[PDB]
């Protein structure tokens, strides 16, 4: 049941644009909302609006008065003294709570006139018309317009509407809340050689009568909430699907290939979310816009995708292919899941977010394998688990403070970190994993059907809510449907892994009792650190023996330590038979290793990652490499990789260079173990027989049989060698000698990599492979010896970094003249450049990146230098850089750059709380309290971006460095 | 508590089967008057009075064993009771040989061994107890006589 | 860009009871079954109420089930529709294991007793396995339940045809052919209660052919029984204890006592050691209370700890063993630890069954027998080729035989018409084709709508 915080239930909405002015970045229109009062006495309506100016309001074509104030302008008055970050906090969440829609509030306060009382009190329609107009908006919709001179249309200038969760408040008035559904008629006067994307379906297109502007007319009859329409206005060049025809795709001007060759592969992923859900597409439409200097790469609204143009790429770029397919898989999962069945209230987000990302991970299973499954299910686990012993916890569905140990409220998407919201919804579809192991998959499909089904019926019925709050899902109604299409409860899965914002640590040890034949398992759980909880529930352990693979479930109270599990035979030992693994085949193992008086080969504590936990177990070396060598089973391969550093002895040396031989192997296990081979390589020199580590590996696999050191010509055709050749360099160049220093062994045979290429003869780029070349050349790259502090000159330089300086030199020249896709080549060698200056090598001066950082260069280029400049003005204490940083945060045209600015200033600050540094005045502890308080009111995720700067600088408490 | 419930079959001849089955079928509660079943004392015997006219009925035993599943989707069937005997109207006499199915004919004749047999127990305790009540037993293996 | 996952090095290559069912209550699951109730087993005569409206003698008016029918029905439907629409499970409550709705069929057993049998409450799933014919094939003949499933590889013991569809009966206890008929005309379902009579019609009735067991019977007093009756008791045990209001949970022994009556009270003290204590004087006398220590086990555990194939595998022992200590080594062969033994060994392929035996519980050559069985002249020389040639002529040996010139089976063969290598490839195949003929002589069998003479 939904009961509306709204005194008023919004029907249909008119949203109509005028003047679409690019050159002076303003809009004019109006809107119009058709509400019926629930209460009588309605009096004042409350609406949300930021940025625009409010011209007149009428209320039933009568004059009516309005009232705006926006507290989350100036959070904290400017006179008052408190510098400490729980004040802000409290005061911001108050602040957004006074806007909030999801209360009865909101920041235009409409007076209804006198004479409309005996039409409020009996409950009739009132028809408010506002006209408004955005003078120059900051972040409510942004205006990207080149400066090449000529029509608009032919620089290539166009306006979309960017901001996450509820910021469509930002370009129109509205009620910007999930819950407040109702159907649309959008139209857009543009100009005639401009087509304007939005949500719906386009009923007509009108010429005004000069014929020098149309108008777009959009009509939406499923009822969506206003923080789900969006626009796209633009010179777009249109392309049809050529499978599925209600779907176009708009790409900005001479991108049309790269459009077609990306675009190509989405009706298959159309055919996939329809046939594992049982519903069709609930939209009429579906439009894909490519768009520049986006704010996030990829946002889903109401029958509409906005993208940024950096995912198109051509036929013949690989290592790419696979995230812009991913970024369309998620989007359109989102379209299925988060614009058509809507949230209830705040709590429940979980469930969308899980929901939608439970059926990306199933449309990647499908596509890209169930061992790609896996490996990024473990990496979203250790992200998580990762990000919760950091700090404190990821809190699903909090009760309304819930959460006390963050800096944050986590009662409004707006207060949010970016960093928590990230984890979040990585959280919310690793409980839904466990809830299909809990519930299997076939019940889960069918809960979602269910859900699309009463959307669905609720979405062609024109009673006013009535009915169209069906569309809407809470926590309860999930729980419930579970409940009826499966007859168990998840109650206590609830109640642990949503309710109460922690993850588990597991330390296992095992002692096999030969006498009795059993093997005593010994877990104990870490409960008091700040992120963990306690686990009483059953636990699934995995352990291979001789007779094969045997599965044991062990109940873990409390007070329990030591689990007896029974064993089996070593009869296979006395035969030579094969033995059985995990799956039904079996294979032959050298037992020479294994111990004479127990069976057991390796034990796994919960194999399945069916709870949410970070295991510490401690086998013996030769279990962990039979583990990394005959496991089919790719997360303990990985585990094995990981656990095998802390043994250098040359049977794990054996076991990873089988691994890294062995194609049938998946690939990222053997892109692992080249890492982990180079760290053992590091770790038993004068102990290394022959060559380095990895060098005759790769002239036998990816080199001459006539030339051993003459590379081959290019052929990237296989995409699992060419991955592992691209990474083994990389690897390779991590090799140290007895004094430190990277060998001359390595280095030539990495420059002699780089001199021999040949990509004349492949159908696919090489930008990737030569980037990761110069990201090999950078991991060489040994700290100088400075005498006297020296000033490093070219005189005095390294005759090994003559050559590396001499390769990154030609390598950026001929970026110059001959670019890489994403200039990728350029990012490469800025990295390298840093690598050097941050060793003795190159003089630490940021100019370099600080002209690579201009507004004029590419995104990656400028993030790359930008992560520059803030690792130098963290290790040189530069004041100057952090206020070029600051005032680049300040003003810059891109709001992402903004963002990725104060992301990067957060990861690698210039001082913690702890350091005493001469960048700790108060007039810096001043700036940012500004720039907290005013200065990022237009974002939502620039203030949630310094309020993590001024908690990661200066602490929770009031800064200690204030005169 | 709850009492598993006691399904049977009914079998009628077939005008009046045809006329109980148009009456079901209908649904309406004029067939609740028209159908009445008096199970007599006996056990096996009985009369169905289809529109008050008398049948009569013996309860016979089937020498299968069938089973009633309830479905709601067609796909999963759950056991509700088990049958085994029919109420047929028109000891040795009170089993049934042939089974519902056509293909189950004389099944217990041919498709069904007889090890149903081995009433003897009853007459083994009967003889125990006469000899209980007794005071000197004599016994002996015969020959012809 | 594409798979690389290597799958095939990696991977090389459901059955939901109801609530009653799963948590082994007591009606649907008995505690203790008699000799009269093991000789009367899936065979429950018609009992006389003594309370109730039917326990007074008389005629009773049967009530038609149709508005009953389609309030319930739809009431799944409208829970259905109100959750949105998708299969969605049901059977929660024992009221909702009524024939009183729902869509009934009916299944009848070739078998006298069969080696395993579901108990009131157990779900079982119809497949349809259809070898497609080979290269084009229309598709499965629809059928009206179950789902459809390519079968390459046969289930049973013999092989599909090409283009035949195969229903059956699949759950964790058996998988056995089934094959649908249509009802008698005369026949309708009287479900009777305390309270009246109450009638459906059925249409649907199939037959079940024999039984393919997945389940092993274990045999009377073996590791297995012993645990399942230990097991089962504990479960009972921890579910009074469950049920208990008072706070200490507290039962009495004679409830068990009544339950298990066959249990020395030894094994029920061994089973209330741990876990419970005696109070003799005081509050709570004569009862036996919980250690305060103990953790009762959640409900989960407790579904742990006893399976419901577990429980119905006991009963077929228990109900095996009366009908073998009735009838006084054939019959022990034909007991279902034996032949459940047989036929899941020679599913793993361990060994082979002689298919025709006396196992059989057709009694004729209709259906298999599961019990093991292992898997392993100086005249006629002078004959001097050519009078063999003419006297094979001369027998009427066919021209092949003659024309192949081979003296040495020329010779053989006159030996063998004046009279009238290996045990691996030759039995087993031998033994490969009398399975399948069996099993598609019980099809047909099954099949056959012919009316068959008294």
């Amino acid at each position: 049941g939904f009961e509306s915080p709204r005194p008023y239930k919004l029907t249909h909405q008119v949203v109509c644009i005028n003047n679409i002015n690019f050159q002076r970045k303003s809009v004019v229109g109006f809107v119009e909302l058709t509400i019926f009062p629930t209460v009588a006495n309605l009096n004042r309506i409350k609406l949300n609006s930021k940025q625009c100016r409010i011209y007149r309001v009428r209320i039933n074509d009568l004059e009516a008065a309005f009232i705006y104030n926006d507290p989350t302008l100036e959070v904290c008055h400017s006179e008052s003294k408190q510098r400490n970050l729980n004040y802000f906090s409290n005061a911001y969440a108050a602040a957004v709570s006074a806007v909030d829609p999801d209360a009865g509030n909101g920041e235009l306060c409409i007076k209804v006139p006198s004479e409309l009382w005996k039409h409020v009190d009996e409950l009739k329609v009132l028809k408010i018309h506002i006209n408004f107009s955005l003078d120059q908006p900051k972040g409510g919709l942004h205006f990207v317009v080149p400066s090449v001179e000529g029509s608009m249309a032919e620089r290539g200038a166009h306006v979309f509407s960017c901001g996450y969760q509820n910021s469509t408040r930002f370009w129109f008035p509205c009620v910007d809340s999930y819950s407040e559904l109702c159907t649309w008629k959008l139209e857009f006067t543009v100009d005639a050689a401009m087509v304007a994307v939005s949500n719906g379906d386009l009923v007509e297109t009108v010429y005004t009568h000069d014929m020098r502007k149309k108008t777009f007319h959009y009509m939406l009859t499923i009822p969506t909430a206003a923080s789900n329409i969006s626009l796209a206005i633009g010179p777009f060049e249109i392309l049809v699907d050529p499978y599925m025809h209600e779907v176009t795709h708009f790409c900005l001007p001479q991108l049309l290939p790269l459009l077609k060759h990306t675009t190509s592969y989405l009706h298959e992923v159309f055919e996939f979310y329809e046939e594992i859900l049982t519903c069709r597409y609930p939209y009429s439409c579906f439009k894909t816009v490519f768009i520049d200097e986006a704010y996030v790469e990829v946002a889903a609204y109401a029958s509409m995708s906005i993208f940024s143009t950096n995912l198109l790429h051509s036929a013949m770029i690989i290592d790419e292919t696979p995230l812009t397919r991913r970024c369309l898989a998620q989007s359109l999962a989102q379209q299925f899941f988060g614009c058509f069945i809507s949230r209830m209230s705040w709590s429940d987000e979980w469930v969308l977010k899980g929901i939608s990302g439970y059926i990306y991970g199933l449309w990647m299973k499908k596509t890209f394998g169930v061992n790609e499954y896996r490996h990024w299910i473990k990496e979203e686990l250790d992200k998580i688990v990762a990000y919760e012993l950091k700090t404190g916890g990821v809190l699903l569905h909090p009760i309304f403070n819930p959460a006390s140990h963050l800096h944050f409220s986590i009662k409004h998407p707006h207060t949010l970190s970016w960093e928590y919201y990230s984890m979040f919804q990585c959280k919310a579809h690793l409980v839904m994993r466990l809830i299909e192991n809990r519930i299997s998959m076939e019940f889960m499909l069918q809960v979602f059907n269910k859900l699309l089904s009463l959307a669905s019926t609720a979405s062609s019925q024109k009673f006013q809510s009535h009915m169209w709050s069906q569309m809407l899902v809470s926590t309860s109604g999930f729980l419930k449907s579970i409940s009826n299409v499966s007859g168990k409860d998840i109650q206590p899965l609830i109640k642990q892994w949503v309710d109460q914002s922690g993850v588990v640590k597991f330390y296992g040890s095992f002692a096999f009792n030969r006498k009795r034949n059993v093997l005593e398992l010994e877990i104990k759980q870490d409960y008091t650190s700040p992120g963990t909880q306690k686990y009483v529930g059953p636990l699934k352990v995995t352990v291979q023996e001789l007779d094969g693979s045997f599965n044991h479930t062990l109940q873990i109270e409390e007070n329990s330590l030591k689990h007896d599990i029974p064993c089996h035979s070593k009869s296979r030992r006395n035969k030579k038979k094969k033995i059985p693994l995990m799956n039904g085949e079996e294979v032959d193992m050298d037992l020479s290793a294994m111990d004479a008086d127990s069976p057991l080969l390796w034990i796994r504590i919960d194999p399945d990652m069916s709870v949410l936990r970070k295991v510490e177990f401690e086998q013996a070396d030769f279990m962990w490499q039979y583990q990394l060598r005959y496991e089919r089973d790719v997360v303990a391969q990985q585990e094995s990789i990981l656990a095998l550093e802390k043994f250098p002895t040359p049977a794990s040396r054996l076991a990873l260079t089988d691994i890294l031989e062995q194609e049938q192997c998946f690939y990222r296990v053997r892109m692992s173990a080249c890492f982990c081979l180079a760290k053992i390589a590091n770790s038993m020199v004068s102990t290394w027989t022959g060559p380095p580590a990895m060098k005759s590996l790769f002239t036998r696999m990816f080199c001459c049989k006539s030339c051993p050191n003459i590379v081959k010509t290019n052929n990237f055709m296989s995409f699992q060698s060419y991955f592992l050749q691209k990474t083994m360099p990389v690897a390779m160049a991590l090799l140290r000698d007895v004094h430190n220093l990277c060998p001359k062994e390595v280095l030539t045979f990495i420059l002699d990599l780089i001199k021999y290429n040949d990509n004349r003869k492949n159908k696919f780029s090489d930008n990737y492979y030569r980037a990761e070349m110069i990201d090999a050349l950078a991991n060489s790259v040994t700290p100088a010896v400075s005498v006297n502090n020296e000033v490093r000159t070219l005189d005095n330089l390294n005759p090994d970094v003559r050559l590396i300086l001499e390769e990154i030199t030609r390598f950026l020249n001929m970026e110059k003249l001959l670019p890489s896709y994403r200039h990728t080549i350029t990012v490469s060698c800025l990295r390298a450049i840093r690598v050097l200056q941050k060793n003795g090598h190159v003089p630490s001066d940021p100019a370099l990146f600080k002209s690579y950082a201009e507004y004029g260069h590419f995104v990656d280029i400028r993030i790359a230098a930008l992560e520059a400049v803030v690792d130098y003005t963290k290790v040189d204490r530069s004041y100057e850089e952090l206020q070029w940083l600051l005032n680049m945060i300040q003003n810059d045209p891109v709001p992402y750059v903004r963002h990725k600015i104060l992301n990067m200033l957060t990861k690698n600050p210039p001082f913690t709380k702890n350091m005493e540094s001469p960048l700790c005045n108060e007039a810096l502890v001043d700036q940012l309290w500004k720039l907290m308080n005013s200065g990022t009111s237009h974002d939502w995720r620039l203030r949630c971006g310094a309020v993590d700067l001024y908690f990661t600088l200066f602490g929770l408490s009031r800064p200690s460095c204030l005169p | 508590p709850h009492e598993l419930e006691s399904q049977f079959i009914l079998r009628l001849p077939p005008e009046y089967a045809s006329t109980v089955r148009r009456a079901v079928q209908s649904g309406h509660v004029n067939l609740k008057d028209r159908l009445t079943i008096e199970l007599h004392p006996d056990g096996r015997h009985g009369i169905v009075r289809v529109d008050r006219v008398p049948l009569a009925s013996k309860l016979v035993d089937l020498p299968c064993v069938m089973e009633s599943l309830k479905t709601i989707d067609k796909k999963t069937f759950y056991k509700t009771a088990d049958i085994c005997q029919m109420l047929v109207s028109t000891e040795k006499k009170f089993i049934w040989n042939h089974g519902i199915t056509l293909p189950l004919k004389n099944v217990r004749k041919r498709r069904f061994r007889k090890t149903a047999k081995k009433d003897v127990e009853k007459e083994v305790k009967r003889l125990l107890s006469t000899d209980a009540e007794a005071v000197s037993t004599r016994w002996e293996i015969i020959a012809e006589d | 860009p594409w798979n690389l996952s290597n799958d095939e090095y990696y991977y090389p290559k459901i059955i939901q009871h109801s609530i009653p069912a799963v948590e082994l209550r007591q009606p649907f699951f008995p505690t203790h079954m008699g000799p009269i109730k093991l000789r009367q087993f899936h065979r429950p005569p018609l009992k006389k109420y003594s309370f109730g409206a039917l326990s007074q003698p008389g005629p009773h008016s049967v009530q038609p089930l149709l508005k009953h029918i389609k309030k319930k029905a739809k009431m799944r439907e409208q829970e259905r529709q109100a959750s949105g629409g998708g299969e969605m499970f049901f059977m929660r409550t024992p009221q909702d294991l009524t024939g009183k709705d729902g869509d009934l069929i009916l299944a009848e057993y070739s078998e006298e007793n069969g080696p395993l049998m579901m108990q009131v409450g157990m779900a079982t799933k119809i497949k349809n396995y259809y070898k497609r014919k080979p290269g084009k094939d229309p598709g499965a003949p629809d059928c009206k339940y179950g789902e459809t499933v390519y079968c390459h590889t046969s289930p049973f013991l013999g092989s599909l045809h090409p283009g035949q569809l195969l229903q059956a009966f699949e759950n964790n206890l058996f998988r056995a052919p089934i094959y649908l008929h249509k009802m008698p005309e005369t026949d309708f379902l009287i479900i009777r209660t305390r309270q009246g009579y109450y009638i459906r019609e059925l249409v649907d009735i199939f037959v079940v052919g024999q039984q393919c067991p997945l389940f092993e019977v274990p045999g009377p007093n073996s590791k297995r029984a012993n645990t399942h009756i230990r097991d089962f008791l504990q479960v009972f045990i921890y579910r009074l204890f469950w049920k208990s209001k008072d706070r200490p949970r507290r039962i009495r022994m004679e409830d068990i006592k009544k339950a298990f009556p066959s249990h020395s009270e030894s094994s029920i003290r061994k089973r209330l050691k741990l876990c419970a204590d005696f109070k003799r004087t005081g509050m709570d006398s004569n009862w036996w209370v919980l250690k305060s220590d103990f953790r009762l086990p959640t409900e989960e555990e407790i579904r742990a700890m006893v399976s419901p194939e577990q429980c119905c595998a006991y009963y077929s022992m228990i109900a095996a063993e009366q009908r073998l200590k009735d009838a006084g080594d054939d019959e022990v062969r034909t007991a279902p630890w034996n032949t459940t033994r047989a036929f899941i060994a020679a599913m793993k392929g361990k060994c082979l069954l002689e298919v025709t035996g006396v196992a059989d519980p057709t009694g004729c050559g209709e259906g298999f027998s599961y019990v093991k069985i292992p898997n392993k002249d100086a005249d006629l020389r002078r004959l001097s080729l050519k009078n063999a040639k003419q006297l094979l002529r001369k027998f009427g040996v066919p021209e092949e035989e003659i024309k192949k010139l081979s003296r040495w089976e020329v010779i053989d063969v006159v030996r063998t018409m004046s009279t009238e290598r290996f045990s691996v490839a030759e039995h087993q195949e031998r033994y490969k084709e009398e399975c399948q003929r069996i099993f598609d002589l019980q099809n047909k069998v099954l099949s056959s709508t012919e009316v068959l003479s008294t």
